[PDB]
């Protein structure tokens, strides 16, 4: 590479864009917030301000910058915290002065450098440089913006005549107008033709100023080479010592900038934004990964510096708190840490079993981080056991709560707009967990009992409810109802069936509701008492529906053994799991009623996680994104449009000193809702692969192998036997992607 | 909570058992329970996540006894016992024996227990000989119980059902393996006595990585402690790459102190970094388990005042680039210093002040005309960073800065 700063000063457009892209495709979530507040604005002055320290620019390369904030809404008259970045850089001894304006909305208004920009930035130039001739400088003004999202485009404005080089009024002298006259729905062509009062003009002038970024004290050339180790102790040290205390004061130095001309301004993305810009600053350097989760109710970011392809490197996971104490923002950051194989694929890039948390709140005086070490591990949920324990044990209901929500995919908002979205996955996730568990029940008094698994179909076919029974032969009898927001039907299910000698054997119930919230809510689990009573009290309250037995699934554990292992390449042994899986789901498909793609990849995603084989199963696994270009016309203009690329399953072995080929397994699922339209999505299947075969750099860091094993899976709804219950490539070789390092 | 938390609740509820005259063996034995429990990392607390009541005082019965120990670490034989027996104190066994049986290497005991559970569970079950039904419910039993480790499928043949039988070498080689620290004691006790010191080295090297976890530690103490010639050990750990430095931080903070005593004085080699990392180690590990403070503190200022690592205490507080790689080794001494949380002796405050102060007039000395931005690194670290045992909202910098103010 060579630097986006670097690229960016020099002119060099097409070295920036391609330098971004790659920047992009370490961090997968970027575009997910660069309109939210000012996420980018922030992203590009960290960039900026923190150049100088790194050596990327000289001390004659001077940067100076604005943040033109928005302002009022013109539809609505509401405040808002979105604004744009003017930023330019002049050298000494040079005649180009090169100006930048960086916003998330493509054309928003005042986005251009306006004349008083101009004033107020030759003002800042002669502080140092008091004779300078004005006449003589050439301004250079260019556009970088993103929005959606999907689009990405660098523009270089074309040479303008004079007192049309730049525009009449910016985004934020555009609002004080507004604010100094009444109306605050006028029009440019408004504000721009009606002519202003002296005293206007001074409030104009007195607004718009330039401020410089130079060097600190404290050299960040090397930052990033002290993140690229394996010793968790001096990542550690090298964090709390040395990195964080230049970013804590950085902000903090330009923290004034920030909250001046704005209201309401977002603390939470415009901390990630400054965050990401530091690391951005070393994206062309070194091999960097960032996760970013900033979805509602989550503020955490996990990224791993290498050099090349080391695999035992440190990870690094911050949580970001703007209103909470240093030691609770750790302890979020501490909680993303243990659920990290769920949620990131930074334990996919690293087999460290380690990781560095921080806490960070920049609003404190005192006390803005905290840095722990955390055990990074894969865990192994029971989901079925755990269900049992949380009888008699409480607390239990929270990590089963926790099991089902993280593993939600997080391509899937939890709004009301996916409600059945997030119904359908967390039925079907739970359904293969439990469907799929070959193991007995490990009783509390030393004893092991084999477990029977039902699933009960209601009588109404339209209903939102998975309700399954789980009986310990000898021991308690477990319902469990996981319901929708409306399915609160409390009549009791018909246990005729289950062969149980009386005993001590006790009906458990353990309801669980998704609400309009979106939180899954696990009530206290309920003793329905002995099986016999049990049966006599509710004579005449059963259930109207259907207990279906759940067929044992053992072959299925040894089948995965051998495709996840040796078998990875064989389509015939592909072939057969699924030939297995759909004579499991045949008995089961009117109960389980697997009505859309959610739920046809959940009780998938559920399967694979509770056998043993594969270690590691992802769901909506983006291995990257693709970058179509487009070239317009002196006046430059760069578009580069951005096209994410997901697998619906990504299976994974876990890197062994023998063995580092993790043999990665890919499932692209698609459903048939009737037999014509069969051919149609299995078409659609097979188009997506030829997609995914064109991502490579994705692929290249999960494994240390050179191919990857990709699938089309389509499930028929209207099949009539289990033969073609999941439809499977019949082969008649384009399963092995071969990666080009 | 999360599962860290979990771990110490347990942790601090177990170590309610330990009594003992002697403050520092408390404190020691107290490392040793958070070991047992777990403390980055599950250990026993699979076993003991949901006792309550008397469950829990059955382990506290078991670790106030003086018989289950050995100075501060557990006597796993004693444990041994104690874990397999029906009812100790009138209070029933809360833990499942077969599982302690293998864990703790009862041999004697861990087939009789296992057939109990095998007939119990066999019981339970309605085209396939008796013969094969009987090894395919071993199969399944046997690997339930493995999901909870390697060592409950390592005793129990499974196409026999027969008590496996094993070389003391390949036990001993499959402990490593497992990362089994009971299990390596008792396979080095059955190791030929010429294959001992062989059989230590290797397994010190293998767990001597940047990898490690603190189930290695355990290991690796017992396994130092018992190299005759620790010299020809510390010539083949140095050609391994951070080899030294990867035994020295493991043995750090799971407080196995006094191995670390014995083996810095030893050779009274490894890098600056690592010198530098080692007083880092100590000083987060202080704050940890603030009862071992003065352990801790002893072994930094051996680490110190070394006079074979002269050069290297001299970069350790050269003031460079905004930094000096010891500010917070001296942070968390002051965070010591000022603890209200645990009662200590004014005199006990005192010579850890004359600590610290002997430590910054050798900054002072060595680098002057930097020692002005030393001090102002020093309070940075104190303000920007917070730390276990730091109150909240009280300045830690103000007390830096009286301190500068004697030395001066």
């Amino acid at each position: 590479g060579d630097g986006l700063i670097r690229s960016l000063v020099d002119g060099d457009l097409e070295g920036f864009r391609q330098g971004f892209e790659s920047f992009l495709d370490q961090c997968p979530s970027f575009l997910y917030h660069v309109s939210a507040g000012r996420f980018l604005p922030v992203f590009f002055f960290s960039m900026f301000s923190t150049a100088h320290d790194a050596n990327i620019l000289n001390a004659n390369e001077r940067v100076y910058f604005r943040f033109d904030n928005h302002g009022v809404n013109p539809r609505n008259g509401e405040n808002r915290n979105t604004a744009n970045l003017k930023v330019a850089v002049y050298r000494d001894g040079q005649q180009v002065v090169r100006c930048y304006s960086i916003s998330d909305r493509p054309n928003s208004d005042g986005l251009r450098f306006s004349t008083r920009e101009r004033n107020a930035l030759v003002q800042e130039i002669r502080r140092q440089n008091p004779n300078l001739r004005e006449e003589d400088l050439n301004f250079e003004q260019y556009k970088v913006c993103m929005h959606g999202a999907t689009v990405f485009e660098v523009i270089r404005e074309k040479d303008r005549q004079g007192r049309d080089k730049f525009a009449k009024y910016s985004a934020s002298e555009i609002n004080l107008i507004r604010r100094l006259l009444g109306d605050h729905r006028l029009t440019i062509k408004e504000i721009e033709g009606r002519q202003l009062n002296q005293n206007q003009l001074r409030q104009l002038g007195r607004l718009v100023n330039f401020a410089q970024v130079a060097q600190g004290q404290q050299g960040i050339d090397n930052f990033m080479e002290m993140l690229a180790s394996d010793r968790r102790q001096d990542v550690r040290d090298r964090i709390r010592r040395e990195i964080l205390p230049y970013i804590t004061d950085i902000y903090n130095n330009y923290r004034q900038v920030l909250e001046n001309n704005i209201e309401n301004r977002n603390q939470r993305f415009e901390g990630h934004g400054f965050l990401l810009g530091f690391l951005a600053n070393f994206s062309h350097r070194y091999t960097i990964g960032v996760d970013l989760d900033l979805s509602p109710r989550n503020s955490h970011v996990a990224f791993l510096v290498r050099h090349q392809v080391e695999r035992e490197n440190i990870p690094i996971v911050i949580n970001l708190a703007t209103r909470a104490p240093p030691y609770i923002a750790l302890n979020r950051a501490r909680s993303h840490a243990e659920r990290l194989h769920v949620f990131s694929f930074i334990p996919i890039h690293t087999e460290s079993r380690n990781t560095v948390c921080v806490g960070l709140n920049f609003n404190l005086n005192l006390d803005p981080f905290s840095v722990d070490t955390v055990g990074l591990q894969q865990d192994r949920f029971p989901l079925v056991q755990r269900l049992f324990e949380c009888l008699e044990n409480e607390g239990i209901r929270e990590n089963i709560r926790d099991f089902l929500l993280h593993h939600l995919p997080a391509e899937i908002p939890r709004n009301a707009e996916n409600y059945d979205r997030i119904f359908d996955c967390i039925t079907g996730f739970a359904f293969g967990n439990s469907a799929f568990d070959r193991h007995p029940l490990e009783l509390e008094e030393e004893d092991e009992a084999p477990i029977t698994k039902y699933i009960f179909r209601h009588g109404d076919e339209g209903l939102r409810c998975l309700t399954m029974v789980f009986h310990a032969e000898g021991s308690d009898i477990v319902i469990l109802h996981i319901r929708a927001h409306d399915a609160q039907q409390q009549g009791a299910i018909n246990l005729q069936t289950l062969n149980v000698n009386g005993n001590d054997v006790h009906v458990w119930e353990v309801s669980c509701t998704l609400n309009n919230q979106l939180e899954l809510d696990i009530d206290l689990p309920n003793d329905l008492g002995l099986y016999h009573d049990y049966q006599n009290n509710n004579a005449n309250n059963f259930l109207a529906g259907d207990l279906v037995q759940v067929p044992n699934t053992e072959n299925v554990h040894n089948t995965l053994n051998q495709v996840v292992n040796d078998g990875w390449k064989n389509i015939a042994q592909h072939r057969g799991l699924f030939q297995e899986i759909s004579g499991a789901l045949m008995p089961l498909v009117d109960t389980i009623n697997v009505n859309s793609e959610d739920k046809f990849r959940s009780i998938l995603h559920g399967t694979f996680y509770a056998s043993d084989n594969p270690y590691k199963v992802l769901a909506m696994y983006k291995v990257g994104q693709t970058y179509s270009l487009k070239r317009g016309q002196g006046e430059r203009v760069i578009l580069t449009r951005i096209t994410e690329q997901r697998l619906d399953l990504l299976l994974l072995r876990q890197p062994r000193e023998n063995d580092l080929d993790t043999h990665p397994i890919g499932y692209v699922l698609r459903l048939a809702n009737n037999a014509e339209e069969v051919g149609q999505q299995q078409n659609d299947a097979r188009q997506e692969i030829g997609r995914l075969k064109k991502q490579h750099r994705g692929f290249i860091p999960i494994t240390s192998g050179n191919e990857v094993v990709l699938f089309p899976i389509v499930f028929n709804r209207d099949a009539h036997e289990a033969g073609n219950l999941i439809l499977f490539p019949e082969g008649i070789e384009e399963h092995v992607h071969r990666l080009d390092r | 909570p999360t599962q860290k938390e979990l771990r110490d609740t347990m942790s601090k509820k177990l170590q309610e058992a330990i009594k003992h005259p002697d403050p520092a063996v408390v404190a020691g034995r107290k490392s040793a329970i958070k070991r047992w429990v777990g403390v980055l990392q599950d250990n026993f607390m699979e076993h003991i996540k949901y006792f309550k009541g008397d469950k829990l005082k059955f382990l506290h019965n078991v670790f106030q006894d003086e018989g289950c120990w050995s100075g501060v670490r557990l006597d796993n034989a004693a444990l041994g016992q104690r874990f397999t027996e029906e009812k100790i104190g009138g209070i029933d066994n809360p833990l499942r024996k077969y599982e302690m049986a293998c864990s703790y290497c009862v041999v004697d005991k861990i087939h009789p227990l296992f057939q109990k559970r095998f007939e119990s569970y066999r019981n339970k079950f309605p085209g396939k000989t008796e013969t094969e039904f009987g090894k395919y419910v071993r199969n399944s039993l046997l690997d339930s119980i493995k999901r909870k480790g390697p060592v409950f499928d390592f005793w129990i043949d499974r196409e026999s059902g027969e008590l496996k039988k094993y070389d003391a070498v390949e036990g001993f080689d499959s402990a490593v393996k497992f990362k089994w620290s009971e299990g390596v004691e008792y396979f080095y006790n059955h190791l030929k006595e010429e294959d001992k010191e062989k059989k230590l080295t290797e397994a010190i090297l293998a767990l001597s990585r940047v990898q490690s976890v603190e189930k290695d530690a355990p290991i690796l103490d017992f396994c130092v402690n018992k190299i005759v010639d620790k010299d020809t050990l510390l010539q083949k750990l140095s050609q391994k790459d951070k080899g030294v430095y990867s035994l020295f931080v493991e043995l750090i903070e799971s407080c196995f102190f006094d191995t670390v005593h014995d083996l810095v004085q030893c050779w009274c080699i490894f890098s600056q970094r690592d010198y530098e990392l080692f007083l880092s180690s100590l000083s987060d590990t202080m704050l940890k388990n603030p009862e071992l403070s003065v352990q801790a503190r002893s072994l930094i200022m051996e680490f110190w005042e070394c006079g074979s690592l002269y050069q290297y205490r001299k970069a350790a507080v050269n003031t460079s680039n905004y930094t000096v790689p010891t500010s917070g080794v001296f942070a968390e001494l002051i965070v010591n210093w000022r603890r209200e949380d645990i009662y200590k002796t004014d005199e006990e405050k005192e010579i850890e002040k004359k600590e610290i102060l002997d430590m910054m007039s050798f900054a002072k000395d060595c680098f002057p005309e930097k020692f002005e931005l030393f001090k102002k690194l020093i309070i940075r670290d104190l303000r920007l960073c917070g730390r276990e045992g730091k109150r909240v909202n009280v300045d830690y910098g103000l007390f830096a800065e009286e301190l500068f103010s004697e030395l001066e």
